[PDB]
């Protein structure tokens, strides 16, 4: 899973 | 003055990719703006700062914790204390980190901004840093880690649904970790899912709102909204 | 017990990418190995601590070097100030890792090496860190550092030509290394450019005659000095 930069 | 000394040297510190001395500098910034709002260039680069600070130690408890599952699994119980140790090690760095900025958001930012643009940022970023510690703390800890956590998220979420375009890369970058929340901290796939489609789904119905300048932020999130379901759609079968 | 111990903590500070607790682990490692030599794995984990120690320091530097340079072409000295005092702590960041390898390579290492082998590969470490001192010292300091530089090539050259195979990955490392010392430090492009040249073609000689399980590292190397080659002239 990926999150916010 | 101060303020400008130290966020020249914190961006100074970012070309030199000495995050841990940039994250001081932003620290001095903060410090230096009491009464006053951080701007919308020195909240970026404070969040740089914490981001890469807590990243790198994040990406090497990763690590160690493969290894360490992988020489428990093996007969070697000499090799996996010492990993423990080590993993240990990183887990204080770990919570060092996210006590600073926790103390340093719940303190001062957070009560200071009453932007709704600022409120929204700074309760997402809380709520980011407490799922930082949600990620490796265990028992009570953990808990509470996680019970702030969906608390920021939801405030977080409040302020943006009434008062921020769907597009909105903040509100965007909201739902997006927040689903991430769902997903890897609370194991409901099924929420997760539903929070990542509803982002992007209300996204590109208002997708006339964005804004030029707002437009390659927003653009990544959603298509990060779509890699998350991606995978989700694809693990609800694997 | 205590060596490997520190060998494994070295490995785990690697997998993790924290190069200063590795560059710790390997410096304990080696304390602890009085008068035995390292292993040709602690070595290189040794080489690897201390190469991205410094390649950090040495990459910051190069940054904070042209942003010195456009503020100064800009007239902002109050931004070239500031930046001067980062550059000079990066600087004694610098000198203080050097240092450090340096004295690790001079009091025991050096002195240990028991095979043409290590002998060339500690010399031409020895050398390559000298080099990097010789990057950002200045004026007799740096005169210093590449005469000091020179003559650990010179010693690992000497061992590394009288006992190493052309094609030997730590003699042809030596050659490239050498050969960029004149380029960068000595700014003699003719004389790195020969070096390179003469180091290549003596590898190429024994290229298809001899070789087996060595191979992939001496091609690699071989393929560097062809590409420096290729770019000098
Ligand atoms: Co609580």
């Amino acid at each position: 899973s990926n999150s916010a930069p | 003055s101060g303020r400008e000394e130290f966020v020249y040297m914190a961006k100074l510190a970012e070309q030199a990719e000495r995050y841990e001395e940039m994250v001081e500098f932003m620290e001095k910034v903060s410090a230096a703006v009491d009464g006053d709002e951080l701007t919308v260039e020195e909240r970026n680069l404070l969040s740089v700062a914490y981001k890469n600070v807590i990243g790198a130690r994040r990406a090497s408890w990763r690590i160690i914790s493969s290894i360490e599952q992988k020489e428990e699994s093996r007969g070697n119980d000499d090799h996996v204390t010492a990993i423990r140790e080590y993993r240990s090690k990183i887990e204080t760095e770990l919570s060092g980190i996210c006590d600073g900025i926790l103390k340093l958001l719940d303190s001062r930012l957070i009560p200071a901004a009453a932007s709704g643009d600022s409120k929204v940022f700074y309760l997402k970023m809380k709520g980011d840093y407490h799922r930082y510690l949600a990620e490796f703390k265990t028992g009570q800890e953990r808990k509470d880690a996680a019970e702030h956590t969906l608390a920021a998220y939801k405030s977080a979420q409040d302020i943006a649904n009434a008062e921020l375009a769907p597009t909105h890369p903040i509100r965007l970058g909201l739902a997006l970790n927040f689903s991430v929340f769902y997903y890897e901290i609370l194991n409901s796939p099924d929420r997760a899912c539903n929070l990542a489609k509803q982002a992007f789904d209300e996204a590109i119905a208002e997708l006339d709102t964005l804004g030029e300048e707002s437009y390659k932020d927003s653009t990544l999130i959603m298509q990060l909204l779509r890699d998350n379901l991606t995978l989700w759609t694809s693990d609800m079968q694997d």
